[PDB]
RNA sequence: AAUUGAAGAGUUUGAUCAUGGCUCAGAUUGAACGCUGGCGGCAGGCCUAACACAUGCAAGUCGAACGGUAACAGGAAGAAGCUUGCUUCUUUGCUGACGAGUGGCGGACGGGUGAGUAAUGUCUGGGAAACUGCCUGAUGGAGGGGGAUAACUACUGGAAACGGUAGCUAAUACCGCAUAACGUCGCAAGACCAAAGAGGGGGACCUUCGGGCCUCUUGCCAUCGGAUGUGCCCAGAUGGGAUUAGCUAGUAGGUGGGGUAACGGCUCACCUAGGCGACGAUCCCUAGCUGGUCUGAGAGGAUGACCAGCCACACUGGAACUGAGACACGGUCCAGACUCCUACGGGAGGCAGCAGUGGGGAAUAUUGCACAAUGGGCGCAAGCCUGAUGCAGCCAUGCCGCGUGUAUGAAGAAGGCCUUCGGGUUGUAAAGUACUUUCAGCGGGGAGGAAGGGAGUAAAGUUAAUACCUUUGCUCAUUGACGUUACCCGCAGAAGAAGCACCGGCUAACUCCGUGCCAGCAGCCGCGGUAAUACGGAGGGUGCAAGCGUUAAUCGGAAUUACUGGGCGUAAAGCGCACGCAGGCGGUUUGUUAAGUCAGAUGUGAAAUCCCCGGGCUCAACCUGGGAACUGCAUCUGAUACUGGCAAG
């Protein structure tokens, strides 16, 4: 789907409800979407552009302050392991 | 004819007003005995009449006061 | 409150968020519930084939 | 939810035959029934009151492969109804499509049976139903769909049955299969081994 | 402003409806004064698909009640004749 | 919220604005009339109450003040200089 | 036709009978968890923190009230390209429509939640001192005038929100005045009170060229009633604790003024010194109540989710306005806490509305689609809005239906597991043979849920008019969110689809190996000390099934709270004994009353749910017709045994 359309004018929520070619739109829901990732239009012929994966470099660790946030642990970084292309977690 | 009740004087240490008893026979939910099950209604009279222990028609009327909310029809029964 | 630890070998120690549902455990007294293993920290039991409902342990690969 | 197993293996720890797998041998002799459901079934047990009652609730099922769920479905409808519980459990168990397509001999096993029934050959009074624990209204009739009849499994029900016994509330066209079904079931027209106040006691409690 | 409509009953497509006598301002399924009669839309080829108890909805005229659109189109189906 | 009925808000402050002003109206005539009861001179009580009930009645068509509140101010006056005299 | 309905077992002892607890066999769930997991139908899906909430939407409409028109499209005098009527544009509220505002109606309904609330409430059955927009019936009127004020204008303040100042025009806005009655007040005579105009068509008279005039449609205001809803009073019922004994001071009642839609300590003044309480007052803790759900043979016990009636709350606490109705979810004002915007001056808001989020927790969903049908708001209507509702998505959570094949098939296979090792078992179970092929996958057909409404036309009304409007048939073109729908028809193929628990006794079902009071099992009793059917692993077998067990939960069994239906000498239990108030019960006879009691009638006992004979989805779950039922309660009329009250013996 498409939840909303937004401009993003630095973090700034206007709604957009129709987007044109060459426009820069934030979509909000997608739940299984990927960086560079190419959306295309279904019942129609469908297109590719995508060719780039950058690298990792320093991995160091982490421990935090009891046990008792280590399912939130998995879960905040988690929350950042959608975000970041190059930030892998072990 | 209309909604009368029997009832017996209590309480007439006061002006044109009556605390009365209702005495109810009912049958026990459970166990099946009948209980004296007692109702003391605050009924409405005209000017100082009776005396206590004595049979009273009373007919629900209207709130006349804050509780006293029935009406005194006669006196019957005077003793002692 | 003190709780069972069913099957054998588990990978239990000094603090780990585990799940527990009651049961007496008569012969020890003083313990009234059963940790339910196929749930959080408290792992599965290293393979059981039989009755494995309880003690959480998958069906094996075919 | 079917069956879906090894067939004479219930009829082995029923020793009799409730004729599962009667099709072509006609004759059961290759099957060494009674005295060996397992690899301790060549001995004989006490065999305790709740067993017996048990056994004789699995026979009433497995003749006919009712779940249990769907079988305790019958305990309260017959209790239910009027008459008497261990002939209502009987009679509308008698309604089951699947069991009146056995007793007109369009199916040899009820296996075969409902593999028909199952995939919508039949149309019983008018409309083609898939469903065989459709109850069988009394006073009623049955027919075939002809764009699928007569492809081998039809004309082999229509042998062997017509060898067996004949059935009696209900009427065979035997030449295009179109069953007529007249009356009540009556515990009288019945096989006659199976018990009732066995079941019926069990489910009390 | 008492009106005659129609509540809604049975299951997802395939509805049913009584025709109930009712204060408007409340629910459609809920507090009603009296159900008069009922329709079905769907109703295969029995006879019975409405049983429109037709004197009260004509005694409830006299009381001032508002006939709605589809129970007002009933009548005109299911005649004053008949 | 800023949902287009919150005119309403502002319509019912002009309307309370027109209220309060024409119900002390009414209150003041009715002080007048009690003042004179308190005075007790009887055609100074009269020609108040005679006054007054043209203004107590027309409010009821109003609606701003209820018949029956209405209908009692009438008989609250009334009864008052009947039995003074 | 409408209750054809009630089981027990293990466990103390060396053994027995009892008393007596503990436990299991059954059903049920808003369930979670473990393992597994094919599809469809109807359902249900925040039980915990009324915890704090980002974002989009959850309530507008009215031009048939009105000045106006900022947009959009127009006939329109004209403008200019210059293909001289082809077009660029200027006029212009004169048309259909229409933001911004005034005004009318709604927003107090629907939707949500159960914190508070033990009685201000709720269920039941009654009453009298009322009010009630819209809808409706009847009886009449519907005369005549006025001053402002938005909007908008000229200036100006601000970042916005929102203004502030001076002029200005209309209204179905507001304010008098006339004139009143079956109206209000008053013993009476009398006094006093209302209203508004808009929309369609047009013969003819009159046209200041608008209009007036007529008809029709509708609205308007007064009074008495209907209907519906609402406020209020009264009797009973409505939890646990006495380790909660006195409690209350506008408190109990009178009188008078005021208040109240109406009644009343409702609110004050003065007086009287009372009112409630062992049939449990006051106090503390917990809780929304009911129809009903679950279980039970029944009586009862537990419970109050979903659906429906009621009540309370709307961030916390308090108050009032407006209006028919609110002391108001998406209103106002103030105080407090918590967040948001900012130009720092000042403002803004309340998910316990639908989704959705963090959090709490074992535990629960999609920021979805359409206003097509039903219902509601406004409107003449067309229509607009509608997170109500109808539907779709995810989730075996539940109930119900269905499939993963059928038949044949013995060398009784191979292999595995056993064997007193001769055989047996797995097991006709597989292979192979011949057929069927639902649902899924795929390609084509195909209902109904749709009644209406729109334009035209004929007819009857209708009126001075064949006009308008209204009703009625009638024709044409249309209205389907869901939805490659339900269903159907054909293609390819057995092919895409079976697990989980138990197997000592309770309880259906056993051997071998490993292991040796260890590792562990377990609901109870209890097993394991080197031959374990109880431990773990195989094989075999049983149960149930797209579920199966584990835990939690309630009743059952439990006649272990015994009303139906238990005991007290020794098993737990006669106060150490006695006197005695309340209270419970009470010999015998007549008369009387009918309270209890019983019989009949009446009203009601909302619907649904539950039960019976039926009907419709292919069956079923499920939806649904009538009936029965709701065993109750209240009233009325009788009967006079029994119990009670009274009178006499």
């Amino acid at each position: 789907r498409f939840g909303r359309i937004v401009q993003m004018h630095a973090n700034k929520r206007e709604e957009i409800k129709e987007v044109r070619a060459g426009d820069i739109a934030a979509a909000i829901g997608l739940k299984d979407v990927t960086t560079g990732d190419t959306l295309c239009d279904p019942d129609a012929p469908i297109i590719l552009e995508r060719m780039e994966f950058p690298e990792p470099v320093i991995s160091i660790a982490v421990e935090p302050k009891t046990k008792a946030d280590q399912e939130k642990m998995g879960l905040a970084l988690g929350r950042l392991a959608k975000e970041d292309p190059s930030f892998r977690v072990w | 004819k209309i909604r009368t009740l029997q009832g017996r004087v209590v309480s007439d240490k006061m002006e044109k007003s009556i605390v009365v008893a209702i005495e109810r026979f009912v049958k026990h939910p459970i166990y099946g005995k009948f209980i004296k099950r007692t109702t003391k209604l605050h009924v409405h009279d005209e000017n100082n009449e009776c005396g206590i222990g004595d049979v009273v028609e009373i007919r629900e009327c209207r709130p006349l006061s804050k509780t006293k909310s029935w009406t005194l029809v006669r006196v019957v029964e005077k003793a002692v | 409150v003190t709780s069972y630890i069913g099957g054998e070998g588990h990978n239990l120690q000094e603090h780990s968020v585990i799940l527990i549902r009651g049961g007496r455990v008569k012969d020890l007294p003083g313990v009234r519930y059963h940790t339910v293993r196929g749930a959080l920290d408290c792992s599965g039991v290293k393979d059981r084939k039989q009755a494995r409902s309880k003690y959480g342990v998958k069906r094996p690969k075919a | 939810a079917r069956y879906l197993g090894p067939k004479l293996k219930l009829s082995r720890r029923e020793g009799t035959d409730l004729f599962l797998k009667s099709g072509v041998r006609a004759i059961d002799t290759k099957c060494k029934i009674e005295q060996a459901p397992g690899q301790h079934g060549a001995r004989k047990p006490r065999l305790s009151d709740y067993g017996v009652q048990l056994r004789e609730k699995q026979k009433v099922r497995r003749i006919y492969g009712v779940l249990e769920r769907q079988f305790r479905n019958y305990y309260k409808e017959a209790a239910r109804l009027k008459g008497n519980t261990g002939e209502n459990l009987l009679a509308l168990l008698e309604g089951r499509l699947d069991n009146v397509v056995y007793r007109m001999g369009f199916g040899a096993t009820r296996a075969e049976a409902r593999q028909l029934v199952s995939h919508k050959a039949i149309m019983v009074n008018g409309r083609v139903v898939n469903i065989a624990s459709y109850q069988v209204s009394p006073n009623d009739v049955v027919s075939i769909r002809e764009k699928a009849k007569k492809q081998s499994r039809v004309k082999a029900a229509l042998e062997l049955a017509e060898q067996r016994e004949k059935p009696t509330w209900l009427e065979v066209d035997a030449g295009k299969m179109e069953g007529t079904f007249k009356r009540k079931p009556e515990r009288s027209d019945l096989s006659a081994d199976i018990n009732e106040h066995l079941i019926v006691e069990l489910y009390s409690k | 402003m008492v009106t005659i409509r129609l509540a809604r009953h049975g299951a997802k497509k395939r509805p049913f409806y009584q025709v109930v006598v009712a204060d408007s301002r409340n629910a459609r399924n809920g507090r009603f004064i009296e159900r008069v009669g009922f329709f079905n839309p769907i109703a295969s080829e029995k006879e019975e698909g409405t049983r429109l108890d037709l004197d009260r909805i004509a005694h409830w005229v006299g009381q001032g009640a508002t006939i709605s659109d589809r129970v007002a189109a009933l009548i005109k189906e299911v005649n004053k004749a008949a | 919220n800023i949902k287009s009925a919150k005119k309403r808000a502002i319509q019912s402050e002009k309307a309370r604005k027109h209220n309060a002003s024409r119900r002390s109206m009414m209150r003041t005539f009715i002080k007048k009339v009690y003042a004179a009861i308190e005075a007790g001179d009887k055609a100074a009580a009269q020609k108040a109450f005679n006054e007054m009930q043209p203004i107590v009645d027309r409010q009821a068509a109003k609606g701003l003040i209820h018949k029956n509140k209405a209908a009692r101010h009438k008989a609250n006056l009334t009864a008052q200089i009947n039995k003074l005299a």
